[PDB]
């Protein structure tokens, strides 16, 4: 059903996330697990993407995406949601996408492309397509680890989740 | 997409 093909979809993406491998003296490129893009940085088509995009009923997300074309004429993106469901190829401004990282740091030899224990991020939820507010819990320790983050939750008497896992691939500075 | 209000 559409729900396996989903999830599926998103473990193949944040698998196939290749691994930074340098060599003594290089360091870690722009989009490289938390390391930013490049001021004025423009994500190519295929590119993943958090992108903020409002519903018809005004709610706003931050959805994982994927970059159709960037107009240099407007100064704006299309993405597509990678939910067949979303039938709509969304224009958005720069400030509405968040390029996903391009590899994934590798904590036991560039852990400073690493997001440090609580700093803010977005992350995707599980279960879901979008990306939320949360404090990282813990970094990977090996190439193969998730993060453990702690959403935002007002569910919680505290405001947070318990110790959640989501990928490199799905986590980026808020 | 699928949100966190359709997942919970």
């Amino acid at each position: 059903g559409r729900r396996g093909v989903l999830m599926t979809l998103l473990q193949q993406s944040a698998m196939t996330l290749p691994l930074w491998i340098g060599k003594p003296g290089d360091k870690p490129p722009p989009l490289c697990g938390a390391i930013p893009a490049s001021g004025d940085y423009v994500a190519r088509p295929g590119d993943k993407v958090a992108a903020r995009v409002k519903a018809v009923d005004g709610d706003e997300q931050w959805i994982l995406a994927e970059v159709v074309s960037y107009s240099h004429a407007t100064n704006k993106y299309e993405v597509d949601d990678i939910d067949e469901e979303g039938k709509e190829r969304h224009t958005l401004s720069r400030r509405r996408v968040i390029p996903l990282p391009q590899w994934k740091a590798n904590p036991e030899t560039d852990p400073e492309a690493l997001f440090q224990k609580e700093q803010l991020v977005l992350a995707l939820y599980p279960q879901t397509t979008c990306f939320y507010r949360a404090l990282i819990h813990a970094p990977p320790q090996r190439p193969q680890d998730d993060y453990s983050v702690l959403f935002e939750d007002t569910s919680y008497a505290d405001g947070y989740s318990p110790p959640l896992n989501v990928a490199q691939r799905y986590v980026v500075a808020c | 997409a699928r949100t966190k209000q359709t997942a919970r």
